[PDB]
């Protein structure tokens, strides 16, 4: 069987460079040649203990594009299985007797890894677990970087915003760090700086990274400008006002950008990317979101289809 | 075997943990349930070691410890010695080696960790950082100074 | 057509011994030889006026495993059809013009029987109606008892917990009472004793049953130990504390159990079954939940497929 | 009870909790924080007793118990024998009487009792009755059978 | 100083027969001779951690009738002094440095008792603590009985409704059990019977009591017919209907009642006392409530003034 | 008339050193000699647009201790005077035609200041306006320091916890900076450091301050150890755990504390001060709260009476 067959997909740290490449190559193939009956007769649980309309829809569309059936639920403002009474363990124990795989998002860190210990032969894909992992968002980001840059090595990548709390920029960093020669530029307010452990990780791998006050300092040499939402509640309103300028993008900030540079944002943008950036050839946040279906399809295909007939 | 100038006791067969630091003896019998076993167990606390002044000491009858179980003892009591005593003669004096994985006895300090309300056993990744061993939870993958984890 | 073709499934009391057997035999067959296209092109309404994630998912998975399409809704915290304005009658009248069958759960007793009077030729399966019936839970319980005991006659069955209010133990009792030689053991706190009408029913049928203070009194001779959740709100906190011990299970309580004894629980357990019971060969509450899909599939198959080609 | 195999040496001043119904020892040491001291302590877990099969024994030095602290052992080691010792002589010997009040160690069964989330010590009026001990919480005033309160 | 000066009022079990007579004697005096300035300059805290409009208005009115000022709050979905985090102990240590006395109602048993351990020299008056005590309701009930019957000894007292869960009837029974020759009639569905612990207390003091299916059986001899509210939310709709019928009081049932007989009810009523009873000379539930004012004034005066020149 | 007669009390930046001494001198007098009738016939509005039980009860008690009547409200999920539509300006123009003074707390910065522009001749006292000011908390803190230390000059003051977001420590630092020779010790996680603007203010006046990793480093010399609550809701659960440890105060840390040393905390505490600290002579947080009564009485008396014959 393929390397990911029947495997859980919990953390980017459990995925190798080869794994990442296998998912992206598979995703490229499905995008090019769709296979609407591949998972015909499979039944997938779309379990959003924590609601996330954008992520849930993306994932369910990928299930359907492969022809699988879907059962599930969103926001567990209570739920009689996995929060108010029953342990998550029992919820999965029950759910694993009904479906072929479980896609789940939860507000607590480690939720997906815990499910894995009670799902038996049923694979669990992590759609987000507190401030820990969000594997499929990173696969969609990398596939998006690889497709528009031709590669995932020797790239100049700028990350902007809340580098402190964004689980998404933490994973993208780790994933890009499994490749070679990537150079990182971290632009964030001091109160939201990229964590020391991420920086230390990079130092051991001998990867280059620097800190900058604003986008313009590096705009002329970046291949990917990855923007993140700065959660307004994090900061004090006045603090937020005194610092947001350094972390928002307008099209006039793009005069230096390389013709190949793409702007990504896991969305929602709104406070960080002005809508005038939308029409430029650099805006790629919507195409990025679109790529989520090909990355998510790849993943379901690989984990559920023994011999992936690519 | 524990003599000075009067009555002394010893076990036939079983293991014997020696030289446990200050009031870590009770804690070790606590954490690792060294007394859950209904064998002839015998403990000494705040004992007069002379080669220190005080220390704790345990001993279990008809019980043996793998070089493994003997490793979990490194965080609370680094230097010591467990001793297998078959035929009234200690047939083995090993040492607790810092392990890679500490299970069941630690409590992850992250209040949002899924490990808290659930039927799972804690699990961390051991990794010393210039004396300040760092602990990484298997579930939330967060890492804390052993000082924070052990605090509770 | 088969005996249940196009029939409503409202109460266990409307189902005969033969009916129960026909469902279980059908369920055994589908478990053994799946038929993913059996209800291809059927469209089923999964109407949960009262939310119940565990029950809804079980049921929808069964619809998909037979290949039917599903439309529906959960928790009617309002709903513009069936609670705040429109009568349930009008809601069903409308819904019966769209689907091939209606699966419904409602907080009021008699809801499913009422729907039946407005659904025309559209079959209605009761997924739970207040403290009245829960037919499919009982079919899943019996299929589970029959499969692990080889039969549904001459069995020693213990029921524990809230025998007073548990609609589920009331139905299981009635169903098992349609078979012969079953012996019942009722273990419950006096404030939650098995109702007199159930006891009277049993007396007329000449079925043997006794009351006991705790599990150990009968542990050595039971084939099925059916545990139920004692709703904490029912009792006063101190009252609950003074009596719960007599109604909870730990693995050490299993030393007497017959090798063939299985512990069932319609779930959630949590306050009544310790997790150390999980690893014993007696724990069968998760396999029981898993059987819900085969019993529910059987039922949809029988009611929607004229000639059930078993 | 003696041991013609290996007897644990006596001491001048201290106390001796004999007849500890094995697998209640360590508990006594936990519940009552008996090891939270520097004095010399000596434990004996699961031992030979002709008057009850097996039994634990705790020895604490330069430490004594009032008739009340001794009565607090009642519910756990009722047939124990607390031995007051000095100048190596068993100068005192008392047995656990059922007290009229048990504090700090029990946990009220009433999940709605105010005692649980608060900086206060549990407290129960003790009342004996045919077959069990009736314990009434100072806070919620509910009374429970000791089997429920002690209930693990 | 009077025996209740600076004492906490937490439980009826802490009050002696003389304490009770002292409170009722002071009540009759304040009722006959108001001292609207007795507590001028005193500030009292009306802390309803558990909202209870009827009890709070009654207690606050009593405070004002003696001339004291009041500060306080109700419920905790609005309050920011314990909603999630700060202990009740800290809330009391703070409040007791502001006020002269604390009146409090709380959802957990023992809260008033815990408060006395942190209020230093400030008296704590329990307006109800979960299912444990409600001493001022008992004092008002006793003031009403003494006032309409002229004594608290040798009375025929019937209690109807939910005797199992009503903290109010348990308390009144304990209080009356401190006097002599009282006889009790308990009329309640078996599911809501007066608890064995109360019956034990009674047997132990040689107090006669007996159960009866209907009020009819005791009417000719009753001095006080004390009706309680049936906690429906606890029962089954069908159950509550099946029995409520025999614990509802109608004007026609008072046919053979003694001239001195009074109907009491801590309120609110609804399905236990028909409105037609209101016009008879026996209805005394509204007079009972108006007496809470004199009972609560007495308690405040006794606790805050050393000697009452009443 | 006294210098504070008919003046608004909105910000500590508007009060001079003499203003502060005047308020604290009046506080000691009212504490020693109560004037329970000083404000009889005055009606004061207690407007908590933002609910705050501890502050409101404190302020209302002070009002009553001087003999004034109070009217007001809390929160705005109940209130119908601004919940959605009417401006704060109109709400004040109305209320100021009813009362003699307005005490108000509001979620937006500047609300009290805006109120003075619409209250005509009615004094506005700021009980807190978002993250800006909380002047009476500062006055109570200063009264407590002056009272336990006998001065406000030449003190060693340590501040611990969240110095970044606590409006209370910013204010107290500004107030103390109006006196001479005070020295500050700031102990806080780098993520919650005392803001540069406060440090600038200090350097500018030649006031010494220094950062320290633990209280341990300052204990021998501290006169006032002021502990703040750590706004956890702002941090990451893992983050808050990782540092909280070194900003929690235990009884053993007071080992080498000076005899005059006092521990303050605006409250509520929870994880910053262990309960064992409560019994030491240094715990003065509950005494601090009781002083809010004298500080707030002083402020009301000064603002509403021309000359205090105190
Ligand atoms: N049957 C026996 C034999 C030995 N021991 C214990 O084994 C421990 C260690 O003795 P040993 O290693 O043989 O000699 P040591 O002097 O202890 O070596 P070291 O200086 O490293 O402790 C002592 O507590 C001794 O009482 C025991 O409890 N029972
Ligand atoms: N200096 C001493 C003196 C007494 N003990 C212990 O105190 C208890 C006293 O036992 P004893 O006086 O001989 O009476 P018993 O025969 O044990 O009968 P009982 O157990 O009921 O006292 C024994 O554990 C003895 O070892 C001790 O450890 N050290
Ligand atoms: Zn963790
Ligand atoms: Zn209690």
């Amino acid at each position: 069987a393929n390397p990911l067959y029947q495997k859980h997909i919990i953390s980017i740290n459990d995925l190798s460079r080869d794994d990442l490449n296998l998912v992206l190559a598979t995703a490229a193939k499905l995008k090019a040649n769709p296979q609407p009956e591949l998972l015909k007769h499979k039944v997938i649980a779309s379990c959003f203990f924590e609601a996330s309309t954008r992520t849930r829809l993306s994932f369910e569309t990928s299930m359907h594009r492969l022809g699988a059936s879907v059962v599930g639920f969103s926001d567990s403002a209570n739920t009689s299985l996995g929060k108010k009474g029953e342990t998550l363990a029992d919820t999965i124990s029950v759910i694993s007797t009904y479906v072929d795989a479980i896609v789940m998002r939860h507000p607590q860190e480690g939720a997906a890894r815990l499910a894995t210990e009670f799902s038996g032969n049923v694979p669990v894909l992590n759609a987000g677990d507190g401030s820990n992992q969000h594997p499929t968002q990173t696969l969609l980001d990398l596939f998006t970087i690889q497709e528009t840059q031709g590669r995932l090595d020797n790239l100049h990548v700028a990350m902007v915003g809340d580098l402190k709390y964004g689980r998404t920029v933490h994973s993208l960093t780790q994933a890009l760090a499994k490749f070679d020669g990537n150079r990182f530029y971290f632009i964030a307010p001091d109160a939201l700086a990229m964590p020391q452990y991420i920086l230390d990780m990079l130092d051991e791998k001998g990867i280059a990274w620097s800190l900058h006050s604003s986008i313009e300092e590096v705009m002329a040499e970046v291949d990917i400008l990855y923007m993140t939402r700065v959660q307004k509640e994090r900061l004090d309103p006045s603090e937020y006002a005194n610092v947001k300028a350094q972390f928002v993008l307008r099209a006039s900030d793009l005069h230096n950008a390389k013709a190949n540079m793409k702007v990504l944002h896991p969305l929602p943008r709104v406070d960080e990317i002005a809508t005038d950036v939308d029409k430029t050839p650099h805006a790629w946040y919507f195409q990025q979101a679109g790529n989520g279906i090909f990355a998510r399809q790849a993943l379901l295909a690989l984990v559920l289809n023994r011999d992936l007939v690519l | 075997t524990h003599d000075n100038k009067l009555q002394v006791e010893a076990i036939k067969r079983g293991t014997v943990i020696d030289h446990i630091p200050a009031q870590i003896g009770f804690k070790l019998l606590s954490l690792f349930k060294l007394t859950e076993t209904d064998q002839r167990i015998t403990i000494g606390l705040n004992l007069p070691s002379g080669e220190m002044g005080r220390k704790d000491l345990i001993k279990i009858e008809n019980t043996f410890l793998s070089e493994d179980q003997v490793d979990q003892l490194a965080l609370y009591a680094p230097q010591a010695t467990v001793n297998r005593i078959d035929n009234y003669e200690v047939v083995g004096k090993s040492r607790p080696s810092l392990p890679e994985r500490i299970d069941n006895v630690l409590v992850c300090p992250n209040s949002n960790c899924i490990s808290h309300a659930e039927p799972v056993s804690s699990s961390f990744a051991v990794r010393k950082r210039a004396n300040d061993i760092a602990l990484k939870c298997k579930y939330c993958e967060k890492e804390f100074s052993h000082n924070v984890v052990l605090a509770n």
